[PDB]
């Protein structure tokens, strides 16, 4: 996994903030 | 705050120690 | 089964109004891990 | 509107003072396997947060 | 007897 | 407080753990 | 799939929804039934250690069984109580688990229909 | 069948016990709120409705509308139910509308969590004894907008506290049941240090059965 | 009435369903503030995190404590948690409901085309 | 501890 670590289940896509108020704090 | 790493955070640790181990 | 629908037609259909399908796959089906070292 | 009770029997199960500042989980759990009693034991603790500033 |  | 086997949750068997 | 209904808590009026015109269970083949006459028992609805021996009694007397509800499933909001079963695995052997709190009476009927499909 | 849910026949009541009060005690006032949906499943609004009255130890209310769309919906099932003891499948219908309205409201068709200490948690969107702004502006116990919440420090840190550790702080009402009343102890701490919930139907049940309109969730709380 | 299911019944952008962990436009939102985790009502999220930025080595959630309240969405300052609209994701075991960071960071990721249109159609209200 | 062979043991087992 992404971390290192009875399919399995493991996600591929290994990974303010635009948006305005839909991103983060700025 | 105190009121218009990365490891633990100050409410969950008992006390440190959390589960038994603590931009 | 209603999982068949993709995401996108799902809003339609509900009338509510990286990505990435694959439907409910129980009976792949997910088998919980640790995520953790 | 703390009948009302409180009890803290009407609202315990027969045989079992909860609402005493006792253990939330308890003492015992149930199960098949009738249905026993058996020493508590969770697969997750309840995390006791210290949240008083 | 309805459950028991 | 063991880890348990399926999620690695600290377990627990003592009742008064979080009696403060 | 004539069920027996073990509705407990907040479960059991989203279910009794299902039956009402909108899903209309009885269109599937599914009744709102009566003595455990009965096929699919769906415990829905928290499950306390006081109710458990007549769920597990109601099931001998009986099939298949569908948890409805976080409750029925693994405690939900009860699961810390020293009075709530953690979940009706422990009494009962589930076939089908329905997750929300409650389910919407749409995700007992997919719950059912995949029952169905077992 | 008609048992209305868990009944041994008193009344051997305790078959819906799962000590609610006790858990209210170990968490915030706000992760208290959703108990108390909970309670009367009938009258969800009306249940958190007393919750948040007496919080505001410590107002939108919206309240008073929602209220009385759930006593409309409490006494359909009341009414229904007693004659299912099926017009049940009749006003199951209106139910269903009802449950929609909620849900558009708040998110979820029962269990909505929207009357909070403070008010109401969202506005409608752009919406329809005792059987058928929104908010207080105060962002020490309401938190604060995410847009604001985004942009302004202070806004940042009230809703990192209102969140985590929360703020710092019987009652009747005229439920759908009858008189849902709490008795509310604090404490001053975060966390509600005692919570007595005083349901309609438990001196009532002290074939109706029908006509008391009894939910166990709160005979038993 | 009656509607022919599997044409279903209307649900709202707010509808609180099933869980999901989301990215910015890779990356993922979750930053491990824990303000998901101290709120939840239900004690249903067990995260751990580690420098590795500050993101999540374990962020689940037992789909079975969960209460489906929307409070960690509420929560969360950066949108990374959420309820998504799927209501239909009924398993066969128990095990299966009990859900793990790649279940959900999944979930996030199937669910996207979707919860960001509802997001944007009540992220004003909000 | 942490069809009819279900019951018998924790989540996983
Ligand atoms: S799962 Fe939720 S709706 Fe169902 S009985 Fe438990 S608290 Fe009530
Ligand atoms: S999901 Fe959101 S609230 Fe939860 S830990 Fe991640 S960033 Fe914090
Ligand atoms: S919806 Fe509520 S109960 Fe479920 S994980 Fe989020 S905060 Fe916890
Ligand atoms: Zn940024």
């Amino acid at each position: 996994t992404h971390t290192g670590q009875r399919q399995k289940e493991v996600n591929e896509n290994f990974a303010d903030g635009g948006g305005g108020a839909l991103g983060h704090p700025r | 705050q105190d009121m218009d790493a990365f490891t633990a955070r100050p409410w969950e640790t008992r006390k440190s120690t959390r589960t038994g181990e603590m931009c | 089964d209603g999982s068949m629908v993709p995401p996108e037609w799902h809003r339609w259909l509900h009338c509510m109004t990286y990505i990435w399908h694959k439907f409910n796959v129980s009976g792949q089906q997910y088998v919980p891990y640790s995520t953790t070292r | 509107d703390t009948w009302y009770e409180i009890d803290m029997r009407i609202l315990t199960g027969y045989g079992f003072h909860p609402f005493r500042k006792f253990p939330l989980s308890g003492y015992v759990e149930l199960r098949y396997d009738r249905v026993v009693a058996e020493p508590v034991e969770l697969a997750q603790e309840f995390r006791k947060f210290d949240l008083n500033s | 007897e309805c459950g028991f | 407080r063991w880890e348990n086997p399926l999620m690695g949750w600290s377990s627990t068997a003592d009742p008064l753990s979080n009696l403060v | 799939l004539w069920p027996m209904t073990f509705g407990l808590a907040c479960c059991a009026v989203e279910m009794m929804h299902m039956a009402a015109p909108r899903y209309d269970m009885d269109r599937f083949g599914v009744v709102f039934r009566a003595s455990p006459q009965s096929d699919v028992m769906i415990v829905a609805g928290t499950l306390t250690n006081k109710m458990a021996p007549a769920l597990r009694k109601v099931y001998d007397q009986m099939r298949y069984v569908v948890s409805m509800g976080s409750c029925a499933n693994g405690g939900g909001y009860y699961h810390y109580s020293y009075s709530v079963v953690r979940g009706c695995d422990r009494i009962v052997p589930v076939d089908i688990y329905v997750p929300g709190c409650p389910p919407t009476a749409e995700a007992l009927l997919y719950g059912i229909l995949q029952l169905q499909r077992k | 069948p008609a048992a209305h849910g868990v009944l041994r026949l008193d009344p051997h009541i305790g078959l819906l016990h799962r000590g609610t009060e006790k858990l209210i005690e170990y968490k915030t006032y706000l992760q208290a709120l959703p108990y108390f949906d909970r309670l009367d499943y009938v009258s969800m609004m009306c249940n958190e409705q007393a919750y948040s009255l007496a919080v505001e130890l410590l107002p939108a209310q919206i309240r008073v509308l929602f209220g009385e769309i759930t006593r409309l919906l409490n006494h359909i099932m009341a009414v229904t139910t007693h004659a299912l003891d099926m017009p049940f499948f009749w006003m199951f219908e209106e139910r269903e509308k009802m449950f929609e309205f909620y849900e558009r409201v708040s998110g979820a068709r029962m269990h909505a969590a929207y009357i909070r200490p403070g008010g109401v948690h969202q506005d409608l969107p752009l919406l329809i004894s005792g059987r058928m702004e929104i908010k207080v502006d105060d962002a020490k116990v309401s938190p604060p907008k995410r847009a604001e919440m985004k942009t302004s420090m202070e806004s940042l840190i009230h809703h990192f506290k209102l969140y985590t550790e929360g703020y710092q702080v019987y009652t009747a009402i005229e439920a759908p049941k009858g008189e849902f009343g709490v008795y509310l102890v604090s404490d001053g701490s975060s966390r509600p240090y005692r919570c007595k919930i005083k349901a309609p139907g438990f001196a009532h049940l002290a074939v109706i059965i029908g006509t008391q309109d009894i939910v166990f969730g709160e005979v038993d709380r | 009435a009656t509607i022919n299911y599997p044409e279903k019944g209307p649900l709202s952008p707010r509808f609180r369903g099933e869980h999901a962990l989301r990215r910015y436009p890779g990356e993922e939102r979750c930053i491990a503030c824990k303000l998901c985790e101290a709120v939840c009502p239900a004690q249903a999220i067990t995260i751990e995190a580690e420098p590795r930025s500050r993101r999540t080595t374990r962020y689940d959630i037992d789909m079975t404590k969960c209460i489906y309240c929307g409070f960690c969405q509420e929560a969360c300052p950066v949108d990374a948690i959420v309820e998504g609209p799927n209501f239909e994701f009924s398993t066969e075991t128990h095990e299966e409901l009990l859900y793990n960071k790649e279940k959900l960071l999944n979930n996030g990721d199937k669910w996207e085309a979707e919860i960001a249109a509802n997001i944007q159609a009540d992220y004003l209200y909000r | 501890r942490s069809m009819h062979l279900r019951p018998m043991g924790d989540l996983g087992q």
